């Protein structure tokens, strides 16, 4: 699970 | 130990030699594989386009593929230190483990207790040593453009508008941010802290835990500090 690097 | 500075050399890819290949999607995992076939065509214009045939080791039955030297990693830890930008499989343990496809972020140094700083395709980020890293066997002169389309605009800022001096989150545990988790904006707490990365805990849950980039525009602040320039 991840919500990236970035919105 | 920690390798020297050198030459990161990328030698030919071998047949019958041991590597590390995309088991089915370019952004999951890297697995074992033998080159059994070099498949190699030349144009009227000049470029000669390299292919390989791949066997997966450790199988129920055959299963063989045709990729690129893209999607193709050395078997061994390179012999010299790498360094920002470069195209690796690195290590995922998490406390399922194996290699997933990255870039190294920050180079081996005393600041973080000479660990790469991973910035993996699929978003995560992770401190690994030397020895959990590979080499991807070729690589763009434009690295972001090997990276999974979900990560690429952040890698190309990151790397072709690399800078020192970008905002970074100063921050101490115990303290809250508003933070970006898969399209919302949430309330977090730092729980802990390891160099470039920050762990939040977001309010929803307390399971719910995330190292961060104290960089990433997905903490509130960074974004604020960002937008004022």
């Amino acid at each position: 699970s991840t919500g990236g690097k970035a919105p | 130990e920690v390798p020297p500075p050198g030459e990161i050399v990328r030698p030919p890819i071998q047949l019958g030699e041991t590597y590390y290949a995309v088991k089915n999607k370019a952004i999951a995992s890297w697995v074992s594989i033998k080159v059994i076939e070099f498949t190699e065509s030349t144009a009227i214009n000049g470029n000669t386009m390299k292919s390989y045939k791949i066997r997966y080791l450790n199988t129920p039955y055959q299963m063989i593929k045709t990729v690129t030297a893209k999607h193709i990693a050395y078997f061994e830890p390179p012999p010299v230190r790498l360094t920002i930008g470069t195209r690796v499989i690195a290590y995922f343990d998490g406390t399922q483990s194996a290699f997933y496809p990255g870039i190294i972020a920050e180079p081996l140094k005393q600041a973080n207790r000479y660990r790469y700083l991973i910035f993996y395709d699929d978003g995560y980020t992770q401190y690994v040593p030397h020895r959990d890293v590979r080499l991807v066997c070729q690589a763009s002169e434009k690295v972001w453009e090997d990276v999974h389309a979900a990560s690429r605009d952040f890698i190309q800022k990151y790397v072709e508008k690399y800078s020192v001096d970008r905002p970074m989150v100063q921050c101490t545990r115990g303290q809250s941010m508003t933070t970006e988790s898969n399209g919302t904006w949430l309330y977090a707490r730092v729980i802990d802290i390891d160099c470039s990365l920050v762990l939040m805990q977001f309010e929803g849950d307390k399971n719910h835990t995330e190292w961060i980039y104290r960089g990433s525009l997905r903490l509130g602040p960074v974004f604020r500090e960002t937008q004022n320039n």
